[PDB]
C-alpha cells in the first residue's frame, strides 16, 4: 500500500512556504511543512477573506496521532485527517496547495 | 515565531 506524506507537504522553511502561495495562489493556498526546530509539524495558509493574510498553525505529533493548536484543540489519527480538517473547517476556502 | 490558533470560515 501506498502511505505518503500529504499532497501539500513540501520540505521548506516558513519563508519558502509563505513565498510559494503568493507566487502560484493558482494551485492552493495550504502547506504542510516541517517543524521548525520540531518533529512536529506546521501548515501554512494564505487566505483572502478580507485581504489576504499569511498565517501558521502547529500540528503537534501525540502518541500515534496529531493534535492541531487551536483554541479548542483537535486530535487526528493521521496528516490526510489533519488537511481534510483544515479544508472542511474553512468551508472549502483551504485548497492543499499541488506544485 | 508566532502561530494562530484560530481557523477562519466566511
Amino acid at each position: 500500500v501506498l502511505n505518503p506524506m500529504p499532497a501539500c507537504f513540501y520540505t521548506v522553511s516558513r519563508k519558502e512556504a509563505t513565498e510559494m502561495l503568493q507566487k502560484n495562489p493558482s494551485l492552493g493556498n495550504m502547506i504542510l511543512r516541517p517543524g521548525s526546530d520540531s518533529r512536529n509539524y506546521s501548515i501554512t495558509i494564505r487566505q483572502e477573506i478580507d485581504i489576504p493574510r499569511i498565517k501558521h498553525y502547529k500540528v503537534m505529533s501525540v502518541g500515534q496521532n496529531y493534535t492541531i493548536e487551536l483554541e479548542k484543540p483537535v486530535t487526528l489519527p493521521n496528516l490526510f485527517s489533519v488537511i481534510d480538517y483544515f479544508v472542511k473547517e474553512t468551508r472549502g476556502n483551504l485548497r492543499p496547495f499541488i506544485a | 515565531n508566532s502561530y494562530e490558533n484560530v481557523l477562519i470560515a466566511k
